[PDB]
RNA sequence: GCGGGGUGGAGCAGCCUGGUAGCUCGUCGGGCUCAUAACCCGAAGGUCGUCGGUUCAAAUCCGGCCCCCGCAACCA
RNA sequence: CCGAGGGUAGGGCCCGUGACUGGGGCGAAGUCGUAACAAGGUAGCUGUACCGGAAGGUGCGGCUGGAU
RNA sequence: UGGGAGAGGGUGGUGGAAUUCCCGGAGUAGCGGUGAAAUGCGCAGAUACCGGGAGGAACGCCGAUGGCGAAGGCAGCCACCUGGUCCACCCGUGACGCUGAGGCGCGAAAGCGUGGGGAGCAAACCGGAUUAGAUACCCGGGUAGUCCACGCCCUAAACG
RNA sequence: CGAUGUCGGCUCGUCGCAUCCUGGGGCUGAAGAAGGUCCCAAGGGUUGGGCUGUUCGCCCAUUAAAGCGGCACGCGAGCUG
RNA sequence: GAAUGCCGGCAUGAGUAACGAUAAAGAGGGUGAGAAUCCCUCUCGCCGUAAGCCCAAGGGUUCCUACGCAAUGGUCGUCAGCGUAGGGUUAGGCGGGACCUAAGGUGAAGCCGAAAGGCGUAGCCGAAGGGCAGCCGGUUAAUAUUCCGGCCCUUCCCGCAGGUGCGAUGGGGGGACGCUCUAGGCUAGGGGGACCGGAGCCAUGGACGAGCCCGGCCAGAAGCGCAGGGUGGGAGGUAGGCAAAUCCGCCUCCCAACAAGCUCUGCGUGGUGGGGAAGCCCGGGUGACAACCCCCCGAAGCCAGGGAGCCAAGAAAAGCCUCUAAGCACAACCUGCGGGAACCCGUACCGCAAACCGACACAGGUGGGCGGGUGCAAGAGCACUCAGGCGCGCGGGAGAACCCUCGCCAAGGAACUCUGCAAGUUGGCCCCGUAACUUCGGGAGAAGGGGUGCUCCCUGGGGUGAUGAGCCCCGGGGAGCCGCAGUGAACAGGCUCUGGCGACUGUUUACCAAAAACACAGCUCUCUGCGAACUCGUAAGAGGAGGUAUAGGGAGCGACGCUUGCCCGGUGCCGGAAGGUCAAGGGGAGGGGUGCAAGCCCCGAACCGAAGCCCCGGUGAACGGCGGCCGUAACUAUAACGGUCCUAAGGUAGCGAAAUUCCUUGUCGGGUAAGUUCCGACCUGCACGAAAAGCGUAACGACCGGAGCGCUGUCUCGGCGAGGGACCCGGUGAAAUUGAACUGGCCGUGAAGAUGCGGCCUACCCGUGGCAGGACGAAAAGACCCCGUGGAGCUUUACUGCAGCC
RNA sequence: GAGCUAGCCCUGGCCAGGGUGAAGCUGGGGUGAGACCCAGUGGAGGCCCGAACCGGUGGGGGAUGCAAACCCCUCGGAUGA
């Protein structure tokens, strides 16, 4: 049957790219959370 | 008037069309359209706030002029009568000597290729707009201004009329088209005659397809939901209102009036409406 | 199981607040009518379901026993 | 080939009968009222409508086959 | 051919009296209703009076024992459209007539459908009386309906 | 109650005997035939349908008879639902 | 040593289930250490509106080649989407950007909000929509509308020539639009040819033939032809298109008019450039100087912005054309020609799947185009088959039970069972024929029947062509032949009668309910006069609606038909400038504290004083509610009738043992041999009843009842057969569960159901295929029930508070 | 977090073939004129049958599955809400 998951590359970086995540104060607490974490990719990767 | 059909359907047998013979033009002015947005019923949030709409037939809207004061004097002959799917009266194009084009609502009994005019001088004469105070006392009048240069605003709808019944000072009396009897300013315009295509009330929509096709979504009933629903939702069963009828919203829905009292005009209603 | 009830022949008041039983109808006698009904004037008839207690005194307050309505009997 | 007729299928008319139901006629001395005949005690009758235990009543209009 | 009388019919228009409602004034202890009363209405200012307003229906006197219509039926006034009908003249056609099973149309009231309208009236219905009862007559209300438009119904003491 | 699946049916039985039938008896208000009643006896047998989820029951047509109970109201790691 | 503890390790179940569609395999010859599994060949089978081909998304090197087999691959492996390495993606014209706008998003102006932020005209962003210039063939192991070849084209810059009032973001035109149906003419595609080209072929009885087999094109600028689309011309006035305007709009006049002219596309032709089969021979070569033609079928595609009808009335903006304004007319623009200039990103490969979404090489899911032929009425249905692609990554045997999927069955034919559940039956087309009832459409494919192939003969009409031949499309008649059987295979309704419920088509609990539930047209009540009511929001602002009472919100009812009764005492709502109560505030009789006192300071009565509440009326398609007992008729029985108590009023019509009836399988009738169900009635309705509508209703229903016909393995009552498993052998190899176990029956005992205790009985040790009575077997810390002063959703005239409203 | 699902918005796309034969229109009849009837033409519809496509009615299988909802037979809609 038809899954949760059907990936879309422009769905993907406007919903959870960069500059959806810097736009928002939530969003801009990520990015600080996830830069405070040391994770390697602050935001999903697509490739455009 | 209002064609029938022959029961070759199920629903065919009581759906009934507008007969559109007044109609003869059938495609509108490209000049006088522009596209009409589809709300659906949500707002600048998103939030559906007016419930049970959308997926109606696309429609551009028709640019209505419900000024007319501003081409006072200057006649104009009645081009065509043109069918408007955003209102329930026809409209009328007229074509001003001045080489402008302009809409109204159809008035009854507008012919095509008559002259119309408006200002205070204007004939008596049904399609003419005069200021309230020079209309004749007992004359039935339709789009009228509720204040003066902003627009009319009463007796829009198919068929409706509101009748001159007295004036005092710089008030004139209409009879609305819902028997309620209010003070207008006499400078507020007015076009004699009620408006057309009175046969719009006689429309035996036919079939729920026919409500979907006016965008108007299904309506499920308070009584159909649960309590965190609505006010009427639940009961085992079947079950009566089981307190005073209320909305989704709590309030009560039988009798309730709800027009602000302190409301500036109620300085100008004469008479709330009747029926 | 829980609530109400039983009083002239009929249907009801009085019980709660002890001492006084009352209303309409019916019944009986008289009247008017040619006669009946209606109507009018008078009158009779209830020891208050039964027993036991309380009290100076019980239709009335407190227990039974009889009886008559009504309400309930749910989770499996 | 046609062919009495037999078989299958579906119709149409008539007859008999059927729990129950609907009024109708008739029936020496039943119960309820008194609608009509006198101005019958609200003049009657009427087509229709609505209502009521029942006769009937009432509305609308008509008729005189209504008295004084 | 020339004339006449008429609520003949249809459409549109319009006039005054009255009733109710509404508003302003004025005014006070009752009004109303009946056989008698009660219901009802009224000091929250009714009734009775004056002015203003809104709306519907019906047209007093003329009016008659009258007139027109085939009947049902038709009554303020005006204009339009239209039917019948009588008289005159004795001009034209030359029996072209009478009746009429079927058919078609018209057809009071009530009633029905879809809109509208709704003052007064009033089945149903409520109430007050009367009464043994009173699902009545009488009184206070009151919904259809009565009115308009279109479409049905097609009955009658549709009677001379 | 850190679960013992609950009615009825189907399937498969097996047991008890307070015996429905068949076998053996006494008594009879047992003439015969056919019954009644009690005693012995569990070897075998103990039908097919209509109705209802039904167990039960009623009924139809038969029968030598159309028995009554236990087995977690036998049997859902066997089925049905 | 226990926490259904935590982490890890290793056992048990066990050489057990399984090894992922039943489309299917067999041999030969290669390679290699090793081969059912890799390569080649031949044979066999499967898909063929795909299981073939091409785009898009998503994936991201998986593509090609060499080397390789430890792990990955459900077996094997020499093979691979695996390992290692090298190579591979080429554009002015294809797609996106340097163009346009859509929703939406963002947002100079502006507005709003404690902060964060919310909103917002323009403008900007935003595409699978608009707009825009490339077609055919060749080549690589791997890219190609990209490289190459041939033939075309676009824009930008500059220049020459000719022409013109040039010039915009601004004005105007245009772009520019729906649904259904559809004309003419073409194209794609396809069928046929006794014509044309071709390697060959003659078999096994016949055929050297008008034989079989193969192929018979593609692209193309100018011009020309056919087809269509678009489109009036001129003049006078002009106040409108927010300046101007010769443009556009409006008015008049003249001419043009189903035309024509002009213009733009499609198709054809077209210089020219390509392609070119079977077969044979080792992807190639040949065939080959390949031929390249005629007839027919023919689109849903093209001409296109075509036409007609309809209502539900069908984007925007740029490119483009025209107008003019500043400016400028040494300019600038238009047209033709010439030279030059033309950037960034994608391009591999998978792509209905082993490379995408499903943890897997997972029977699932995934948008667009092409989708050939024959026959079956048509078709994308069905059967077979082309091109092409596969046999699904464990096999070999065996021929048990049992399971799955399938075939047949004597006699019976629903006797099965909760139920004909399931499975039969019926089955397409043509013709005959077709009832109650009905809202006149329907019911209807009602029901029921007949026909169906092949051969010969006669003949009717239509398309094309030409009016004929040929090819093709509908037919009509006559005579025959064969078989058990002619839609001979495949795909393709069982029917009827009668109730309940819901009018109907629709909708729904994704993943146990599709229903009578929701919705629905329709009906009514109610609110709302527009800055509407209402809704979201603290607000601004939105929706309502660029709508206006024939409109919008809320509520109930639910097509239609005939109807919808009585109660306003209580609650709601509505109306009511009186009366009563009523807070803050006003008021200040009058007391108090303090001070020498002026004073400062506190308390405070009458009285005035909103909404609300009380009170007075209204109101039911507002919430709701619509009696009891006793008596009475000339047989009985029963009460039309009466008496009395109560009520705000005492259930009207219609209906009724009902989706409602407890007693109950009520009673009677029908159907049945038999009827707790069903249908029709009755009425003492435990506990129908009138918009939580009442009673009906044609049509409709994968709804729920009852019956009949037909037909059946449902059954009496089972039997046989097929295949996939199960079984055996080789390969790979789980799982839940598991205190340890050396784990028998009876009768007892035991915490009351014992392999484990007693007594007795029975029993050599270990497996394999099977069956499920027990191990109170497994699974899930019982959902039921209770307990917890545990939790949550929900309700209200519970309490208290808040929003909102007054 | 609306890449699942629910609704709405904007922009595109899809729906083989066959059947029924509404209005209108024309002609004919009819009438004072009409209504209306008849034939032809026409091609309406939350019409009919049936693929793609969208569903998920009944039954069987599956149940440590091919699959945390699948497979087979059957069945609903398929110009429309
Ligand atoms: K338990
Ligand atoms: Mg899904
Ligand atoms: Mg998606
Ligand atoms: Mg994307
Ligand atoms: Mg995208
Ligand atoms: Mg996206
Ligand atoms: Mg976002
Ligand atoms: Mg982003
Ligand atoms: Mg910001
Ligand atoms: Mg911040
Ligand atoms: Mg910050
Ligand atoms: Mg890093
Ligand atoms: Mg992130
Ligand atoms: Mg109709
Ligand atoms: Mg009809
Ligand atoms: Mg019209
Ligand atoms: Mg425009
Ligand atoms: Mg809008
Ligand atoms: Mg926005
Ligand atoms: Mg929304
Ligand atoms: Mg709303
Ligand atoms: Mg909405
Ligand atoms: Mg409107
Ligand atoms: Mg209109
Ligand atoms: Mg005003
Ligand atoms: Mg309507
Ligand atoms: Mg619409
Ligand atoms: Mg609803
Ligand atoms: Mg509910
Ligand atoms: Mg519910
Ligand atoms: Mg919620
Ligand atoms: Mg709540
Ligand atoms: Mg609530
Ligand atoms: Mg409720
Ligand atoms: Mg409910
Ligand atoms: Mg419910
Ligand atoms: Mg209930
Ligand atoms: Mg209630
Ligand atoms: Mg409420
Ligand atoms: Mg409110
Ligand atoms: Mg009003
Ligand atoms: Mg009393
Ligand atoms: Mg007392
Ligand atoms: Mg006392
Ligand atoms: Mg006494
Ligand atoms: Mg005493
Ligand atoms: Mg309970
Ligand atoms: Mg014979
Ligand atoms: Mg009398
Ligand atoms: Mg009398
Ligand atoms: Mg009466
Ligand atoms: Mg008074
Ligand atoms: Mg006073
Ligand atoms: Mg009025
Ligand atoms: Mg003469
Ligand atoms: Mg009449
Ligand atoms: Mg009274
Ligand atoms: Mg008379
Ligand atoms: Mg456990
Ligand atoms: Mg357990
Ligand atoms: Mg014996
Ligand atoms: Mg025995
Ligand atoms: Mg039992
Ligand atoms: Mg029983
Ligand atoms: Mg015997
Ligand atoms: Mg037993
Ligand atoms: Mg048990
Ligand atoms: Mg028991
Ligand atoms: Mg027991
Ligand atoms: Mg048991
Ligand atoms: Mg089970
Ligand atoms: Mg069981
Ligand atoms: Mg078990
Ligand atoms: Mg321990
Ligand atoms: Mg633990
Ligand atoms: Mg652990
Ligand atoms: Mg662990
Ligand atoms: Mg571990
Ligand atoms: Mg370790
Ligand atoms: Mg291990
Ligand atoms: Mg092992
Ligand atoms: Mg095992
Ligand atoms: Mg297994
Ligand atoms: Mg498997
Ligand atoms: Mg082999
Ligand atoms: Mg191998
Ligand atoms: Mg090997
Ligand atoms: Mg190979
Ligand atoms: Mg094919
Ligand atoms: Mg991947
Ligand atoms: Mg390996
Ligand atoms: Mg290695
Ligand atoms: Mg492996
Ligand atoms: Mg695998
Ligand atoms: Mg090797
Ligand atoms: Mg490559
Ligand atoms: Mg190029
Ligand atoms: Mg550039
Ligand atoms: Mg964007
Ligand atoms: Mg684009
Ligand atoms: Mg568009
Ligand atoms: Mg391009
Ligand atoms: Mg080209
Ligand atoms: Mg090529
Ligand atoms: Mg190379
Ligand atoms: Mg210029
Ligand atoms: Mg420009
Ligand atoms: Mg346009
Ligand atoms: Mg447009
Ligand atoms: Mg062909
Ligand atoms: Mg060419
Ligand atoms: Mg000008
Ligand atoms: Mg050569
Ligand atoms: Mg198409
Ligand atoms: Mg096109
Ligand atoms: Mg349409
Ligand atoms: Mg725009
Ligand atoms: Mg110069
Ligand atoms: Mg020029
Ligand atoms: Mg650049
Ligand atoms: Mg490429
Ligand atoms: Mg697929
Ligand atoms: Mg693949
Ligand atoms: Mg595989
Ligand atoms: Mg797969
Ligand atoms: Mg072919
Ligand atoms: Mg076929
Ligand atoms: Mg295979
Ligand atoms: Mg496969
Ligand atoms: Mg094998
Ligand atoms: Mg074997
Ligand atoms: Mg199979
Ligand atoms: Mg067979
Ligand atoms: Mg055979
Ligand atoms: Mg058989
Ligand atoms: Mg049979
Ligand atoms: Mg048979
Ligand atoms: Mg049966
Ligand atoms: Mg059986
Ligand atoms: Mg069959
Ligand atoms: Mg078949
Ligand atoms: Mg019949
Ligand atoms: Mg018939
Ligand atoms: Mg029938
Ligand atoms: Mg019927
Ligand atoms: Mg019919
Ligand atoms: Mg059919
Ligand atoms: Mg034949
Ligand atoms: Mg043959
Ligand atoms: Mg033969
Ligand atoms: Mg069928
Ligand atoms: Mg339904
Ligand atoms: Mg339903
Ligand atoms: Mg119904
Ligand atoms: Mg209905
Ligand atoms: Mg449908
Ligand atoms: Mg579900
Ligand atoms: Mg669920
Ligand atoms: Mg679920
Ligand atoms: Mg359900
Ligand atoms: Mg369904
Ligand atoms: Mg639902
Ligand atoms: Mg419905
Ligand atoms: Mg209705
Ligand atoms: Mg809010
Ligand atoms: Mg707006
Ligand atoms: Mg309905
Ligand atoms: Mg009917
Ligand atoms: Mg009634
Ligand atoms: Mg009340
Ligand atoms: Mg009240
Ligand atoms: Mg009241
Ligand atoms: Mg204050
Ligand atoms: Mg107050
Ligand atoms: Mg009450
Ligand atoms: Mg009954
Ligand atoms: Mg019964
Ligand atoms: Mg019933
Ligand atoms: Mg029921
Ligand atoms: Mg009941
Ligand atoms: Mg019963
Ligand atoms: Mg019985
Ligand atoms: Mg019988
Ligand atoms: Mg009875
Ligand atoms: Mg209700
Ligand atoms: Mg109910
Ligand atoms: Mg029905
Ligand atoms: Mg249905
Ligand atoms: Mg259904
Ligand atoms: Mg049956
Ligand atoms: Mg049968
Ligand atoms: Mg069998
Ligand atoms: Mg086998
Ligand atoms: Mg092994
Ligand atoms: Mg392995
Ligand atoms: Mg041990
Ligand atoms: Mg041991
Ligand atoms: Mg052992
Ligand atoms: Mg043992
Ligand atoms: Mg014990
Ligand atoms: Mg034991
Ligand atoms: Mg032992
Ligand atoms: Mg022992
Ligand atoms: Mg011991
Ligand atoms: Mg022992
Ligand atoms: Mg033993
Ligand atoms: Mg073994
Ligand atoms: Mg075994
Ligand atoms: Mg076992
Ligand atoms: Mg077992
Ligand atoms: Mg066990
Ligand atoms: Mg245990
Ligand atoms: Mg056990
Ligand atoms: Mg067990
Ligand atoms: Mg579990
Ligand atoms: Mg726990
Ligand atoms: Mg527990
Ligand atoms: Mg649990
Ligand atoms: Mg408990
Ligand atoms: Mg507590
Ligand atoms: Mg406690
Ligand atoms: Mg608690
Ligand atoms: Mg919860
Ligand atoms: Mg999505
Ligand atoms: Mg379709
Ligand atoms: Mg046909
Ligand atoms: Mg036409
Ligand atoms: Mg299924
Ligand atoms: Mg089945
Ligand atoms: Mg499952
Ligand atoms: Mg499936
Ligand atoms: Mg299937
Ligand atoms: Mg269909």
């Amino acid at each position: 049957m038809k899954r949760t998951w059907q990936p879309n590359r422009r769905k993907r970086a406007k919903t959870h790219g960069f500059r959806a995540r810097m736009r928002t104060p939530g969003g801009r607490k990520v990015l600080k959370r996830r830069r405070q974490k040391g994770r390697w990719r602050l935001t999903p990767a697509v490739r455009k | 008037a209002v064609k029938k059909f022959k029961p070759y359907t199920p629903s065919r047998r009581f759906m009934t069309v507008a007969d559109f013979s007044e109609i003869t033009k059938t495609e509108p002015e490209k000049s006088l359209v522009k596209p009409l947005k589809k709300t659906g019923g949500r707002n600048n949030q998103g939030r559906i706030t007016v419930r049970f709409r959308g997926g109606g037939h696309k429609r551009l809207y028709r640019i209505i002029d419900f000024k007319r004061w501003d081409k006072v004097g200057i006649p104009a002959k009645v081009a065509a009568i043109e069918y408007d799917p955003n209102r329930s009266a026809r409209i009328a194009l007229l074509h001003y000597v001045d080489g402008e084009k302009r809409y109204i609502i159809a008035p009854d009994g507008l012919q095509v290729g008559q002259q119309v005019v408006a200002g205070p001088d204007a004939p008596i004469q049904v399609g003419n707009a005069l200021p309230l105070r020079f209309i004749p006392v007992g004359t039935v009048v339709h789009a009228v201004e509720l204040e003066p240069k902003k627009g009319a605003k009463l007796a829009r709808a198919a068929g409706t009329s509101a009748q001159i019944q007295g004036r005092e000072g710089d008030y004139v009396i209409l009879r609305l088209p819902s028997g309620e009897l209010r003070k207008v300013h006499g400078e507020c315009y007015a076009t004699v005659g009620a408006v057309g295509n009175a046969d719009h009330k006689n429309i035996v929509l036919g079939k729920a397809g026919r409500s979907r096709w006016l965008g108007r979504r299904p309506h499920v009933r308070g009584a159909a939901m649960n309590p965190v629903d609505h006010p009427h939702g639940g009961g085992e069963g079947r079950a009566p209102r089981g307190r005073p009828p209320a909305s989704p919203w709590g309030w009560q829905t039988k009798g309730l009036k709800t027009r602000k009292r302190r409301k500036p005009s109620s300085r100008f209603i004469i008479a709330r409406r009747k029926k």
